[PDB]
């Protein structure tokens, strides 16, 4: 909606910087220690061929093993032009499950540091005004602008009518909107794909065998917050 | 007991109320002219059956449906009506 | 403003869809790559499995995971909801959509058989649409209230709903209402009346 | 570089109605 | 399989609508005119089967416009008559049809304004 | 009474709100507030009135102070302009 | 098969020689975005907003005004049709005043769309703008004319459907302003359309300035009842207050066009409007009381008095099921005086072959007619969109209008054949001039305003009119179906009334004085207090308190035609639907409802309970009242000369005048338009 | 016309699992009072179970009476469990709700609604 401040990017970087030793400290806190590990390890394994079946699609998908990210596998955006490497891992328990979600905040290090790096200088928003609103000084000196402004916020940017899917690894998993559109300015069907609807199903299968505690373990693993999966 | 007026529906084309259509062109000048101030209130139908209704002394009403009654009979029916 | 795509994939899953639509002539009705550059297999209702198992279990089309089920109503059509299957193959990084028709009354089957991502997402498009899924393990309400009447997201219930909830004290409950609002929402009706050139 | 001021909502619409007033002195 | 049943497919019972929302309640489909104020054709082609128009009363409170008709800002658009009649009838609503009214059309001519 | 009326009569049960209570009303009536302000001379014909500002003030509108007759004022400040 | 063939970017379409490139797009369906050119407005070009490129052509041509030839294809989406319109909307836009915040029709705009889908992203009109000077064009029409695109439909409408050429264009270049040299009011009926036919917002209606914003306006389809054209009008609504009443298209009653009453006396609508049911008390004081209460008060006085002694006095705007419920119940003790205010000759067929009493040919046959001969009415203030019917095929075909009434403004050249009643004799015999020019129309009209009929000699008009109705059919040997006599109404409630059975004048009451009078919504001097028994009980059934309210011992309050789903016919007897656009305000109730109430209180309950009951009623008394939007021909005229022919009566030679002989008469005619403020202002801008 | 099957083919076999849920629900009033303490007697109860087995009895459309078990016996399924609170349950006997006169003179009374 509008540029970055003039001093975000160096206090992004001030952030990144040191907040790598943050990981490890809770690294060393929790990745070594027998309760973790015990806590953790062995729980809730998930083969890789019923991750895919029951459409886990996210670090329960890589933690087994089965390397899919969707940041690398279907690029959006710009994610294309910056290097990470996806943190897959074996035995498909909660740790190798734990392990990975802290790689990823490791990665994902990597990548800010890349677009700090890397940013280019340009506008934020595509300028074509019946997609995105005119600048607050051209809509209040220019008849083509106020005209674009009144009616974008007022109607809207009438959509072409067709039907995508788009998916893009949201930090839970694949998170997906199935956009049907009429030619109208307001949708028609807006079908969240929650990466939680697919995970919480699991917790049948990947909770059995298992004693009361194992299942509070079993939730945490997923990263479902029900705003997802109740939408 | 008393009648009030008489209202007589009928369809604008069709065989049914053909003749309906006749006892106006033939007798409606008259009937007026022998009862007259007899509210007659000649309307039309939908593809519904000629019918003829009329009111009576408190909001009594009756029926009779003439669908493909030929002319003479009509007359009567509007003469036993207004007996 | 124009986005970068690439002619390769429209062309190679346009291929695709003439290969899934020779494999199952008997099911398909209609397949179209569309300019997003994705594709759509329309399908018979009665092959929403057959078309479902090829798709999951064929080595040139390997289809793995059930991205989403979602039922999209127009009222219009005789056979109002249109349920949509998206599925994805992680073998070859490429993503397919199912699609076939249900009515009010008409029951489709359930794929939780062929992905058993679908025995939640079914029950969903129960609670929410009111389509049935023959054969399912346990369809009962995901999302809506325990003793909900009505399927919420057809396009002919209404946004508010009948019911709300308020708690009365001479009853010592939470007891149900005919639904009063106190500022009915507006509705805008604004849609443009001059349409753009295609 | 308990209170009693409280808010308290309004309808300032100008009352957007007008009953008649029935006449005042009979016939 | 293929039994064969004569019904007009009431759903009524299917829906889940409250039967006084159902019953005392009259849906008037009908092709929305344009509006006089611009000569847009574009809102004019799509039939529309709105409801009845109850009790729209004022909140004591604060002035706003209160309503208790849930079935008030439904507008269920079709595509032609014989897809609404066929939605009102499936779900147990009482329709009022309007037939469309097209412009017919009116022949005109720039010259014709010059003859004397 | 608030710049716009408002004014609940004195048997408005609408009144209890207030009791124990008040009511917030703005004491600075622009009514007044922009009358106490000098008729803009101008040179020109025409003039703009930017709402003194360049984007942080009102659309751009250029007014016709044309006629001695009548001071434009622009529908956006309702500031008068003396020719 | 004169069709030519003609191709809209390849549909092939095949069209009447003579239709405009723009015509050609409209069948196939495509719309050429334009400003200047309106359907029912003469093609002027002005814009140039609408260039497109037939096929192989060197240069892009006007779709309004270029008549499409053989074979040529019209590419409306080309490359170049498209830098035709990104470079006009430079233009528009480059003059206009960026006050879409001010400018009412902001939603409503033809300017910001067409600038919103077929214009530019940006503006390159890095120079300083115009400005023109806002003057006064009336009380109706807040013209902030800065705005203007120079597209001239105002200044066309004005000459072409109001045939008040007042406004025109002044000066040449960038400062051509479309507004009056001289400061004169733009006053006539049919003003208020110009606001709807502008589409940039520069003149917009002054009463609804700024009260709302069209996305958020509610628009409920319904039917006009302040005039008997019956124009189809949509009632706009927001959060449940009437905010703009605009017209909507009928092609045979209101072709896009509304009356001034029938578009601003919609804010009468909100005042002096009756909403409790008060009962007079104490002293004589009207008292606020619960229907239970006002309700037996009346169903009392009910039970005691006999047929005869009960008597209703309807009028004006109440809708045809109260009509059939306030006969139903009458009858139920008895009484069959029910009446309405309006005084149609009854000393004939009287009310009974509606041939008598409906304009016969339609509203949209005034189109196909040869020779109208008005006799009795001044259309133009009585019925104003029938007027501009006689206004559009007096220009665009051949009407010879001829007038026997008051030499008065009727937007056309008329024949003032005199003001006298007898001299319809005179054409009767065929001593008058025009009766050859009847005798060479091949089509001919006559029109009796029923502001004539509202005479003393008002038996002996119509029936003076029959005979001459008669001889011209005889003389010129007219088809059956072609039909000459016809009599044009000015009471919405009239027409119904007179076919639901209600017999028209307040005669028979004035003969012997009912004991209790249920006036229905009647705010008319016909009887008084003065003129009633010593008892004299007397209840209103209506909704604004005007005339009937303060004479009344019971007050019932109804709706309004913006309140109920009611229905009400015109006069050429086409029924009609008025729906509900807002909820009736205060305990007031619906019309019919009150009286099937009071029956129950009464005990002789009326057999239906809902209003498609009460429609099925109405099918029983009057047929053609359940059929809508239906005119029905079956000319039974005929018999109606035979009675007329007994009936002897003479014409008293006092000249026969339309009571609105100018149009201060014309605004306030009704209740809802006598409480109209803006009305009111409109009344003391003319005097 | 021909229409498939939901899952009874005409509508006296349907009808069978119309009875097999109205004597599931029977034999299930008095277990649900008592379990989720409910105040309304056993009998109360079986008759409001009557009247909405009841309210449903005019349809003929097999695939709508097949259906409207479902439907039914999903709602069983709750009830049998506790999935369902009292508040649920007791929600089938609009004790708050004051029910509508429906006599035209005592709507015309009240509510300009018809
Ligand atoms: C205490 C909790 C209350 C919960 C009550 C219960 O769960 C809800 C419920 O009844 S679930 C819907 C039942 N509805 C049907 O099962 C369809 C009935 N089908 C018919 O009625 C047909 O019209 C027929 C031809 C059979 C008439 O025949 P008959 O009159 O029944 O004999
Ligand atoms: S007309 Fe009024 S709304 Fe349309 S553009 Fe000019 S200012 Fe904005
Ligand atoms: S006023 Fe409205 S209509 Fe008359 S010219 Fe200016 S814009 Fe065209
Ligand atoms: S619209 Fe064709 S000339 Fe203006
Ligand atoms: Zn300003």
């Amino acid at each position: 909606h509008q540029d970055l401040p003039l001093g975000l990017l160096d206090d992004i970087y001030e952030f990144s910087k040191n907040f790598s030793l943050r990981i490890d400290e809770v690294e060393e806190m929790l990745t070594n220690n027998r309760i973790w590990r015990n806590r953790t390890v062995d729980i809730g394994v998930v083969t890789a061929e019923d991750a895919l079946n029951y459409g886990f699609s996210g670090v329960m998908l890589r933690g087994s093993g089965i390397q899919w990210d969707l940041r690398k596998t279907q690029p959006y955006d710009v994610y294309d032009q910056v290097e990470f490497d996806v943190p897959i891992g074996s035995r498909g328990d909660c740790y190798d499950r734990y392990l990975c979600r802290v790689e990823e905040m490791r990665q994902s290090l990597r990548i800010i540091e890349q677009c700090l790096n890397k940013m280019p200088p340009g506008e934020i928003k595509v300028d074509d005004a019946k997609v995105s609103p005119p600048k607050r000084a051209e809509m209040k000196t220019s008849m083509e602008s106020l005209i674009h402004h009144f009616k974008l916020y007022t109607e809207g940017y009438q959509v072409p009518p067709g039907a995508t899917y788009t998916a893009i690894e949201a930090p839970k998993g694949e998170f997906g909107v199935y956009l049907v559109s009429d030619g109208s300015s307001r949708p028609y069907r807006c079908k969240i794909k929650a990466p939680g609807f697919a995970h919480l199903a699991g917790l049948d299968k990947m909770s059995k065998g298992h004693m009361l505690a194992d299942v509070v373990a079993i939730i945490g693993t997923q990263d479902i917050v029900f705003g997802e999966i109740d939408r | 007991l008393g009648l009030r007026e008489i209202r007589v529906h009928l369809c604008q084309r069709s065989p049914g109320s053909q003749g309906v259509r006749d006892f106006i062109v033939q007798r409606y000048v008259e009937l007026k002219k022998a009862h007259p101030n007899l509210p007659i209130l000649i309307r039309e139908c939908s593809e519904v059956q000629p019918k003829l209704w009329a009111r009576y002394a408190f909001g009594q009403e009756k029926t009779v449906s003439l669908n493909n009654l030929s002319a003479d009979e009509v007359t009567r029916a509007m003469q036993n009506v207004l007996s | 403003t124009v986005r970068p795509r690439s002619d390769v994939t429209h062309k190679q899953l346009s291929a695709f869809g003439e290969y899934v639509a020779e494999i199952l002539p008997k099911y398909v009705q209609q397949v179209q790559v569309s300019c997003l550059d994705e594709l759509e297999i329309c399908i018979h209702p009665d092959g929403v499995i057959p078309t479902l198992t090829f798709l999951r279990d064929h080595t040139n089309a390997q289809f793995k995971s059930l991205a989403d089920l979602t039922a999209v109503d127009v009222p219009t059509r005789q056979n109002r909801f249109e349920i949509v299957y998206n599925l994805l193959s992680l073998r070859f990084n490429s993503r397919i959509r199912v699609k076939t028709y249900a009515d009010e009354l008409t029951p489709i089957d359930s794929i939780v058989s062929v992905h058993i991502a679908a025995n939640w997402y079914e029950r969903e498009v129960w609670d929410m649409f009111g389509v049935f899924f023959f054969n399912h393990p346990d369809l009962r309400r995901i999302l809506t209230d325990y003793g909900f009447e009505g399927h919420p997201f057809r396009k002919d219930f209404p946004l508010t709903g009948y019911v709300e909830l308020r708690y009365d004290d001479e009853v010592k409950r939470v007891v149900a209402e005919p639904v009063e609002l106190a500022q009915e929402f507006r509705k805008f009706d604004l849609n443009s009346p001059w349409e753009a050139f295609p | 570089p308990a209170t009693p001021e409280q808010y308290v909502p309004y309808s300032t619409t100008r009352k957007k109605i007008h009953e008649w007033v029935p006449p005042s002195t009979p016939y | 399989q293929l039994i064969t049943v004569d019904e007009k497919l009431d759903i009524t019972t299917l829906t889940g609508v409250p039967e006084e929302h159902i019953k005392t309640r009259k849906v008037r489909i009908f092709v929305p005119a344009r509006n006089n104020m611009q000569s847009g054709v574009n809102n004019t082609k799509k039939w529309k089967m709105e409801f009845d128009t109850r009790e729209r009363w004022e909140n004591p409170l604060m002035g706003w416009a209160s309503t208790a008709d849930p079935l008030s800002n439904m507008v269920l658009t079709f595509s032609a008559k014989e897809d609404a009649i066929a939605f009102a009838e499936k779900n147990g609503w009482s329709y009022d049809v309007e037939e469309k009214k097209v412009p017919k059309p009116k022949s005109k001519s720039y010259g014709a304004n010059f003859s004397w | 009474i608030t710049h716009t009326g408002q004014v609940y009569d004195e048997k408005d049960y609408r009144r209890v709100r207030f009791v124990d209570r008040q009511k917030e009303v703005n004491e600075n009536f622009a009514i007044d507030l922009i009358a106490q302000q000098p008729v803009n001379e101008v040179e020109h014909r025409i003039i703009a009135c930017d709402g003194g500002g360049g984007a942080l003030g009102h659309p751009k509108v250029y007014i016709n102070l044309d006629k001695e007759t009548k001071t434009g004022t622009c529908g956006y400040c309702g500031l008068q302009f003396k020719q | 098969s004169n069709l030519i063939e003609v191709f809209v970017d390849g549909q092939s379409v095949m069209v009447e020689p003579g239709t405009t490139v723009l015509q050609a797009c409209e069948k196939v369906g495509m719309q050429i975005p334009r400003f200047c050119y309106h359907e029912r407005l003469s093609v002027a070009g002005n814009c140039r907003m609408c260039l497109v490129e037939i096929e192989k052509a060197p240069k892009v041509v006007a779709a309004c005004a270029m008549p499409v030839m053989k074979g040529w294809n019209i590419l409306t989406n080309s490359e170049k049709s498209k830098k035709a319109r990104e470079g006009v909307m430079e233009f528009l836009l480059a003059n206009h005043p960026l006050d879409c915040p001010i400018c009412d029709q902001g939603g409503e705009c033809d300017l910001q769309d067409q600038s919103m889908m077929f214009g530019s992203d940006r503006s390159r009109f890095l120079e300083g703008k115009r400005a023109v000077e806002d003057k006064n064009i009336g009380p109706l029409v807040k013209t902030i004319m800065t705005r203007c695109i120079q597209c001239t439909r105002c200044i066309r409408f004005a000459s072409e459907i109001a045939g008040v050429d007042d406004l025109g264009t002044t000066g040449r270049g960038n400062d051509m302003q479309v507004g009056t040299y001289i400061e004169k009011m733009f006053m006539s009926e049919l003003s208020g359309n110009v606001i709807d036919i502008c589409p940039v917002g520069a003149l917009t209606s002054k009463p609804y300035a700024f009260t709302a914003r069209p996305w958020e306006t509610r628009k409920t389809e319904s039917i006009d009842v302040m005039d008997a054209v019956g124009s189809n009008i949509v009632v706009s609504t927001r959060t449940g207050e009437v905010m703009r009443i605009l017209p909507r298209m009928h092609e045979d009653i209101n072709e896009e066009w509304i009356s001034d009453k029938t578009r601003f006396a919609y804010d009468g609508l909100k005042r002096q409007r009756l909403t409790e049911p008060m009962v007079r008390n104490e002293k004589g004081l009207l008292t606020y009381t619960s229907w239970e209460d006002a309700l037996s008060r009346v169903a009392g006085m009910l039970q005691n008095f006999e047929g005869n002694a009960v008597a209703a006095i309807a009028g004006g705007l109440v809708d045809a099921e109260a009509l059939v419920a306030l006969k139903d119940l009458l009858n139920k003790v008895d009484s069959d005086n029910l009446c309405t205010e309006e005084i149609f000759p009854t000393e004939g067929a009287g009310t009974d072959l509606r041939s008598n009493y409906l304009l016969n040919t339609t509203i949209a046959g005034v189109e196909e007619a040869d020779v109208v001969l008005l006799v009795g009415t001044n259309p133009r203030f009585e019925a104003p969109l029938f007027n501009a019917r006689i206004r559009k095929s007096w220009l665009h075909n051949d009407l010879k209008v001829a007038l026997i009434g008051s030499p008065v403004d009727l937007t056309y050249r008329y024949d003032h054949l005199g003001d006298s009643p007898k001299i319809l004799q005179d054409i009767a015999s065929g001593r008058h001039s025009f009766c050859e020019v009847l005798k060479d129309a091949k089509k001919p009209m006559v029109v009796l305003g029923s502001s004539a009929l509202q005479r003393d000699d008002g038996a002996a008009i119509l029936v003076a009119v029959s005979n001459m109705v008669q001889k011209i059919r005889v003389t010129t040997g007219v088809a059956a179906e072609w039909k000459v006599m016809n009599i044009l109404h000015r009471i919405a409630s009239q027409v119904a009334a007179l076919d639901l059975g209600y017999k028209p004048g307040v005669e028979a009451i004035r003969k012997n004085p009912p004991k209790m009078l249920f006036l229905l919504g009647a705010d008319g001097g016909c009887i008084t207090r003065q003129d009633l028994p010593k008892d004299c009980f007397i209840v209103y059934q209506g909704h604004h308190g005007d005339v009937g309210a303060p004479m009344a011992d019971v007050i019932l309050p109804g709706a309004a035609y913006t309140e109920k789903s009611a229905t009400y016919v015109n006069t050429e007897g086409r029924a009609q639907q008025t729906k509900v656009a807002v909820t009736p305000p205060g305990l007031a109730r619906e019309d019919w409802k009150i009286i099937r109430a009071l029956s129950e209180i009464a005990g002789i309950t009326l057999p239906y309970d809902t209003l498609d009951q009460v429609r099925n009623r109405l099918e029983e008394v009057s047929p053609n009242l359940v059929r809508y939007d239906d005119i029905e021909e079956t000319n039974y005229f005929q018999q109606a000369s035979e009675l007329a022919k007994l009936v002897n009566q003479e014409v008293l030679a006092d000249p026969l005048v339309p009571p609105q002989l100018t149009i201060k008469d014309f605004y306030m005619t009704d209740s809802i338009s006598r409480a109209s403020q803006t009305m009111a202002k409109c009344v003391k801008a003319v005097t | 016309t021909s229409v498939k099957p939901i899952f009874s083919r005409d509508l006296n076999e349907a009808k069978r699992r119309v009875r097999e849920l109205y004597r599931a629900w029977y034999r299930e009033v008095p277990n649900t009072v008592h379990l989720m303490q409910l105040d309304i007697t056993v009998k109360q109860g079986r008759d409001k179970v009557r009247e909405m087995f009841m309210k449903n009895a005019h349809v003929t459309d097999p695939r709508v009476v097949d259906l409207l078990v479902i439907k039914g016996k999903m709602e069983l399924q709750e009830t049998i469990k506790v999935w369902k609170q009292r508040t649920h349950v007791m929600r089938f006997f609009h004790e708050t709700e004051t029910p509508r006169p429906k006599d035209f003179l005592s709507k015309f009374y009240m509510g300009h609604d018809p």
